[PDB]
């Protein structure tokens, strides 16, 4: 089998400016592979196939190189169509083929910091036997965050799970929500509940938290 | 009046698995003994027969095929395979009864920069019979569109270089084979071992 | 008119039985590499399994022997028979004609495969209060809801700029927790009423919900 594998796993680029996608596989594909766009719910589409034959119905901008084991995809002019990820594939062992982890090509953007809120689990759902505790960094670039869970300092694992939003149509700023989930004694067995979040924008950590009784 | 083995397992010329090659011998001896004495190849397996016990078995005559095909291919020849090779290229029949013999020849079929002479037949409509040659050139055509020469949408040239290099794994490197086919017709079997 | 919708494949069991069908227009499946790409939400693409022109097949092992390519050549139509289903098989799937060298050029419609033993339910709607200690924050819990998917809407769409809807969770126990958010000014703290309403097709459920700080 052949191993595929992208360079950035996501890069910045403004409308514009010239990217540069890399992909290197395992043996010495000779000139045997294409590569492909991918917008969010929709089919791959096929743009350079052979290495740098272009693809009939594709933009002009759309370059194509390497032939060994180390390849690149290189648009011109990024235009604002071109936002999406794009994988690459190996026609070595034609009729069994495979791709790469793709690269996602997002929009540059000037740093901002996620404006961060933690919510308590609501009396109504405490009922229910089970109890949910959401954070929140709502509006920041890059995507890239860490948010750790502390209940009474102490870091939580397994019980955490996260979701992000789409770069806005007019921000082109992410959001998030981490939500730790518990049971209704478990939380009751513990007073203070803090969510701490870790990002290029922040110099350092912020810590939005709150205890059970307030 | 020996068989002229030597002339087809070192024989410095391979061809193209799609265009596999073939030498009937007749009217001669074998020693099939050195060849599993020379203990110089990778595969070697026989179906219907046994290589030591067939000295004394005598052939109205055998053929012996040969090629060149991907390290990983070497599994598509034998009886009851399919894929690729088997499928295009070189179909062995359910009930063969010959030897496979292959051996690693990365150090003179893989030259510096890739080896681009071994083909491998790509596209086809349909799957071989056995022991069939399918040397067409002819412009693959895979819709309603006859192509006439131009590559393009539908129209694929049916033949694909390997991209033979040395320092691939293993898999991906050159392997000479030569099938061995002993056919017995009622005729004189002139082919026999000592 | 070169295209390959494909159908067939909803929701199922662990176990069932769901046959997929690609309808090629303007090639030939009966000479060509026809192969199916499976591809999750958070994952990239898999090869599933091929149909050469000869009519050879061939699967990755984590199908061998459950899955079944078929094509019929008076129809035009490749299909993909899928027994012995199981969680992992859920993902989108592709029909595509494998162009060899030239590429995986032709590619299908879409066609989403959902599988769980998990029963519809429409979804607990908890609300996310804004806070005490310039702007403030607040939303919805959109909680265990089953199947997919549910839209949100703030006072009825009188509410846009700055309210967050999110991707929906799949969560341990087989069912989606997604949250909607929106960031108004604190200064309508307890001013102006924000109601998030959720609804959920599949069971039929629409909810209204009203959010408010709680002290
Ligand atoms: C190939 O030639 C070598 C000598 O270079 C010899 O040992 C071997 O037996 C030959 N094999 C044949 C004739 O099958």
């Amino acid at each position: 089998d052949i191993q595929m594998t992208q360079s950035p796993s996501s890069l910045s680029a403004s409308v514009g400016d010239r990217v540069t996608i890399t992909c290197r596989a395992s043996q010495s594909i000779s000139s045997y592979l294409n590569w492909y766009q991918q917008k969010p719910g929709k089919a791959p589409k096929l743009l350079i196939y052979a290495a740098s034959s272009l693809q009939s119905g594709v933009p002009s901008r759309f370059s194509g190189s390497g032939s060994g084991t180390d390849f690149t995809l290189t648009i011109s002019s990024l235009q604002p169509e071109d936002f999406a990820t794009y994988y690459c594939q190996q026609s070595y062992t034609t009729p069994l083929f495979t791709f790469g982890p793709g690269t996602k090509v997002d929009i540059k953007r000037t740093v901002a910091a996620p404006s961060v809120f933690i919510f308590p689990p609501s009396d109504e759902q405490l009922k229910s036997g089970t109890a949910s505790v959401v954070c929140l960094l709502n509006n920041f670039y890059p995507r890239e965050a860490k948010v750790q869970w502390k209940v009474d300092n102490a870091l939580q694992s397994g019980n955490s799970q996260e979701s992000v939003t789409e770069q806005d149509s007019k921000d082109s700023t992410y959001s998030l929500s981490s939500t730790l989930t518990l049971s209704k004694a478990d939380y009751e067995k513990h007073k203070v509940y803090a969510c701490e979040v870790t990002h290029q924008g922040l110099s350092s950590p912020v810590t939005k938290s709150f205890n059970r009784g307030e | 009046n020996l068989c002229p083995f030597g002339e087809v397992f070192n024989a410095t010329r391979f061809a193209s698995v799609y265009a596999w090659n073939r030498k009937r011998i007749s009217n001669c001896v074998a020693d099939y003994s050195v060849l599993y004495n020379s203990a110089s190849f990778s595969t070697f397996k026989c179906y219907g027969v046994s290589p030591t016990k067939l000295n004394d078995l005598c052939f109205t005559n055998v053929y012996a095929d040969s090629f060149v095909i991907r390290g990983d291919e070497v599994r598509q020849i034998a009886p009851g395979q399919t894929g690729k090779i088997a499928d295009y290229n070189y179909k062995l029949p359910d009930d063969f009864t010959g030897c496979v013999i292959a051996w690693n020849s990365n150090n003179l079929d893989s030259k510096v920069g890739g080896n681009y002479n071994y083909l491998y037949r790509l596209f086809r409509k349909s799957n071989l019979k056995p022991f069939e040659r399918d040397i067409s050139t002819e412009i693959y055509q895979a819709g309603n569109t006859p192509c006439n020469g131009v590559e393009g949408f539908n129209c694929y040239f049916p033949l694909q270089s390997y991209g033979f290099q040395p320092t691939n794994g293993v898999g991906y490197q050159p392997y000479r084979v030569v099938v061995l086919s002993f056919e017995l017709l009622h005729a004189p079997a002139t082919v026999c071992g000592p | 008119e070169v295209q390959l919708v494909e159908s067939g494949g909803g929701l199922i069991q662990p176990g069932g039985s769901l046959r997929l069908s690609c309808a090629a227009s303007g090639l030939i499946v009966s000479s060509n590499y026809m192969s199916w790409v499976r591809q999750a939400p958070g994952k990239g693409l898999e090869w599933v399994s091929v149909l050469y022109a000869g009519g050879s097949t061939d699967y990755a092992g984590s199908v061998k022997g459950r899955f079944t390519i078929s094509r019929d050549n008076s129809k035009n139509t490749l299909y993909l028979q899928m027994n012995s289903l199981r969680a992992e098989d859920t993902a989108v799937y592709y029909c595509a004609r494998d162009a060899a060298v030239y590429g995986i050029d032709v590619w299908g419609q879409g066609t989403t495969v959902t599988v769980s033993s998990a029963s519809t339910k429409g979804p607990s709607v908890f609300p996310l209060a804004p806070s005490s200690k310039g702007t403030a924050a607040l939303g919805c819990l959109v909680k265990d809801y089953f199947p997919e998917p549910v839209t949100v809407s703030w006072n009825s769409g009188a509410l846009t700029s700055g309210v967050h809807t999110f991707p929906a969770v799949l969560q341990s126990s087989g069912l989606y927790s997604l949250s909607s958010v929106v960031t108004v000014p604190s200064s309508s703290l307890g001013t102006q009423t924000y109601i998030c309403n959720v609804n959920h097709k599949p069971s039929n459920t629409k909810v209204d919900k009203k959010v408010e700080p709680k002290s």
